[PDB]
């Protein structure tokens, strides 16, 4: 069972990810298989958000 | 035969240390403590 | 023996290894970035046990450039140092690499 | 159905042996090809065609929790053994009250209905012995397996209350110091 | 009917009843602690129901060398002390037992 896991690990037409939580300026955006601390993330107002936990 | 059910239903110590740190741990099972 | 990154918050880093092996504790990890313009690699120490083959960690540099999925090895040994007659005399970092001559020593 | 049900229990049961699977299998996210992908590559050839279909369906949708996951299955395996049973509904339907009402009565077995750590088949085997309509039997061995320490009771009382209310009836509690007449009865029922 | 212990921390300690068992509040229980050296009768009074058949209480005795599983049996009735003429010129403890006779005061 060791090597479905390591598979679907391995296995990861542009990465989308959805907005869960807002308020006093804080979101939980998730459904990002390839992360990056401290990117800048594009969101669809034009505003910008940057990424400070994982 | 419930009763009997039962009867015939009814028919050395060790545990793992789940966790640890800082000092202090975590043990599962032994209920004999 | 290959580790996995689950969760980075900060400068701790979690990280899970196979049930068979799970190193004991102050025992240093390695693990690389790929970035092009920040590429380093990072010595980390165990710090506690969290059970399911978890560990918590604790990043020796800047933890800027990671992602999940690096692979993580290990030494088997606490952090080392070197120690002589001639090392007086030398400036030194954390990690005991020197700075004046880079490269001297690895034979103390 | 009958088959589906054994298939359906079974891959409950394998499901619920492993925790990491349940753990990966409850991200919410749009996409599902990955997951049905997983599916494929763990044992697709172990199961029928339709059931595979539904267990297909079932892992694309986005579930809020694990534990709902871990439900749905035993649920449809429910529902589709008592479809396969109606297809002397009203006869099951007391059977199966009466028998929940009766061994609930007996509080001893009820304390041994406590199931936790016991042996995966022994205390099925004790039970069935301890107590007949064929599908209520099987349907009480299929509860009996599936829980993890939770009430039995409670469990046969709602596994009649669905058991009614698959059916256009509701249940209604009644308490008198003696059985009525059948007419006066049938008159109730009327009112 | 009697329950069990399922959790101890403290003083406080909490049982578990079969159904239509549960007493109500304030109501004296007993339980048993053996040992070789340290054998006693633990006294404990009601103090909030947690539901689901169980009931959080604390006691009157120290609770050092208890052991989970031990019955808890139950009085159905509240603290009491003897009263009357005869407790004048006396010594008495919380529980109402005379400490100058261990005997004396136990029918008034």
């Amino acid at each position: 069972i060791e090597g479905a896991i390591e598979d679907y690990v391995s296995s990861f037409r542009e990465e989308i990810g959805t907005v869960i939580d807002a308020g006093d300026g804080i979101a939980h955006v998730e459904g990002l298989p390839s992360v990056m601390t401290q990117e800048l993330l594009e969101f669809p107002g034009g505003v910008l958000g940057v990424a400070l936990n994982l | 035969x419930x009763x009997x059910x039962x009867x015939x239903x009814x028919x050395e110590e060790i545990g793992t240390v789940i966790d640890a740190g800082d000092g202090i741990a975590h043990v599962e099972g032994l209920p004999s403590v | 023996t290959a580790g996995r990154v689950v969760r980075i918050t900060g400068p701790v880093v979690d990280v899970e290894f196979p049930r068979g092996s799970v190193p004991e504790l102050f025992n240093a990890l390695h693990a690389e970035i790929t970035f092009g313009a920040l590429a380093k690699t990072l010595t980390l120490e165990v710090a506690q046990h969290l059970g399911d083959s978890l560990v918590r960690c604790i990043s020796m540099q800047p933890t800027d450039g990671l992602v999940r999925g690096v692979e993580v090895t290990d030494t088997g040994a606490s952090i080392s140092v070197p120690v002589g007659d001639g090392v007086k005399g030398h400036v030194f970092n954390a990690l005991g690499d020197c700075l004046d001559d880079p490269g001297y020593g690895k034979d103390f | 159905l009958t088959n589906l049900a054994d298939e359906l229990a079974s891959v409950a049961k394998l499901l619920l042996s492993e925790t990491a699977l349940n753990k990966h299998l409850a991200e919410p996210t749009d996409d599902s090809a990955p997951k049905v992908r997983l599916l494929e590559r763990l044992l697709s050839d172990k199961v029928s065609a339709t059931t595979l279909d539904l267990l297909r369906t079932a892992v694309s949708n986005r579930w809020s929790t694990e534990s709902n996951l871990i439900d749905a299955v035993e649920h449809t395996a429910r529902l589709a053994l008592l479809k396969r049973a109606e297809i002397e509904v009203d006869e099951v339907e007391e059977q199966l009250f009466r028998f929940g009402r009766v061994l609930d009565a007996e509080p001893r077995l009820s304390a041994l209905l406590s199931d936790y750590t016991t042996p995966a088949e022994g205390r099925v085997a004790l039970l069935d012995k301890a107590l007949v309509n064929q599908t209520a039997a099987a349907l009480l061995s299929q509860t009996v397996g599936l829980l993890r320490g939770e009430r039995a009771d409670e469990a046969v009382i709602d596994l009649a209350e669905l058991a009614v209310s698959r059916r256009g009836e509701v249940v209604a509690h009644v308490s008198a110091a003696a059985e009525l007449s059948d007419a006066q009865r049938t008159r109730l029922t009327e009112v």
